[PDB]
């Protein structure tokens, strides 16, 4: 199973670049990782936590890339808020689990870091699963870059941090599960 | 080409409502929008459908579509002679970070 | 009228170098990635790749890396697609294509008209 290996990968995709990625052929071992007290946000939707490692599901993607401390508060199923209309749009049907945790002490550095990028500027608002990386110049006539540098710092409070996050989302079609097996 | 099944070849009478089914993985038709195109024979294509129903300027409202998560439907209704023509299943994904084009669709009448 | 225009039937030798033009009128330019297709004759619907033309941000298959060279520029308001290497598989229709960015949705509203690059044996 690539799980932590996606998560302890040293560098992320943005949230607007953000990496689902096909799960298939595994354990089900989702209690280890939440019995490691490490991840803060545990938000899971359709079937409860504990539950995710006794029912299995088709059509596993989990979208890891990172966002703002805050802003976890607006990452729910249909919540319109900045992350929604321009970032990432978030399906109502969603049928999985959202964990986000705080590693800012190593994304931190003494100089402003402005590698990855936000969406602060995008035309209109975004369907479920919808990935548009058209970074054209923006007519709102005045005209800036669709994406800016995230400023951030260790003086930032934690809100203010960035967050590791990553989005298990399954959808149940017409194929046998590929998840559990584990703790039989 | 991609990984995006379209049937090849449809038929029918003129005034009937051809029904154009598009699956594949949840990279492609799942996550983006599916989008539909038409091509006429040694001319340039045309796009019809984006965001799983609505229309770019100068296609009539014969041309409709839907998504159900990895699978779509076009609905042609009222045929003519327009219809000869190639229809493409595609859309701009980042299975493998490309316009993932479909398999034609290509009518005549008989 | 929004348009990108490619010119006439284009005729070379294998090996060496051509570099394709696709005019863009009618719009603002740079607001709309431009995907440079492929048409084969005879085949399903071919795809090369698309460029946002303000500092060459490429978007492209990952099977064609390094060999199609691409560029497009603001000033001159053209999409440039070079080849410094001609084969026989590179005998086909090609396409432009312009994104419907419009605060809508992607897919590619406008296309360029097709023009066949050949060698003649």
């Amino acid at each position: 199973c690539p799980f932590g290996e996606v998560f302890n990968a040293t560098r992320f995709a943005s949230v607007y670049a953000w990496n689902r990625k096909r799960i298939s052929n595994c354990v089900a071992d989702y209690s280890v990782l939440y019995n490691s007290a490490s991840f803060s946000t545990f938000k899971c939707y359709g079937v409860s936590p504990t539950k995710l490692n006794d029912l299995c599901f088709t059509n596993v993607y989990a979208d890891s890339f990172v966002i703002r401390g805050d802003e976890v508060r607006q990452i729910a199923p249909g919540q319109t808020g900045k992350i929604a209309d321009y970032n990432y749009k978030l399906p109502d049907d969603f049928t999985g689990c959202v964990i986000a945790w705080n590693s800012n002490n190593l994304d931190s550095k003494v100089g402003g870091n402005y590698n990855y990028r936000y969406r602060l500027f995008r035309k209109s608002n975004l369907k479920p699963f919808e990935r548009d990386i058209s970074t054209e110049i923006y007519q709102a006539g005045n005209c800036y870059f669709p994406l800016q540098s995230y400023g951030f710092q260790p003086t930032n409070g934690v809100g203010y941090q960035p967050y590791r996050v990553v989005v298990l989302s399954f959808e149940l079609l017409h194929a046998p599960a590929t998840v559990c097996g584990p703790k039989k | 080409q991609s990984v995006l099944t379209q049937p090849p070849s449809a038929s029918g009478t003129p005034g009937q409502r051809v029904t154009i089914s598009c699956s594949g993985g949840s990279s492609n038709i799942g996550g983006n929008p599916v989008n539909w195109y038409q091509q006429l024979p040694a001319t340039a294509p045309k796009l019809l459908i984006y965001n799983n129903n609505q229309r770019p300027s100068g296609v009539s409202d014969r041309f409709s579509g839907s998504k159900s998560g990895t699978s779509a439907s076009l609905a042609i209704s009222g045929l003519q002679s327009v219809d000869e023509a190639d229809y493409f299943c595609a859309a701009w994904d980042d299975s493998l970070n490309g316009v993932l084009f479909g398999g034609g669709t290509k009518l005549t009448v008989l | 009228q929004v348009q990108l225009v490619q010119s006439g039937a284009e005729v070379k030798k294998p090996g060496e170098s051509l570099k394709i033009s696709c005019k863009g009128s009618g719009y603002s330019f740079t607001s709309h990635w431009i995907g440079w297709v492929r048409q084969k004759p005879g085949k399903g619907l071919e795809w090369v790749g698309i460029i946002h033309p303000y500092d060459s941000d490429t978007r492209y298959s990952p099977s064609f890396q390094g060999l199609v060279t691409f560029s497009a520029d603001k000033s001159s308001s053209t999409a440039y697609l070079q080849w410094s290497s001609l084969q026989a598989s590179d005998t086909a229709i090609y396409y432009c294509a312009r994104r419907t960015d419009q605060y809508g949705s992607h897919g590619m509203d406008v296309w360029g008209q097709g023009t066949t690059v050949t060698v003649s044996s």
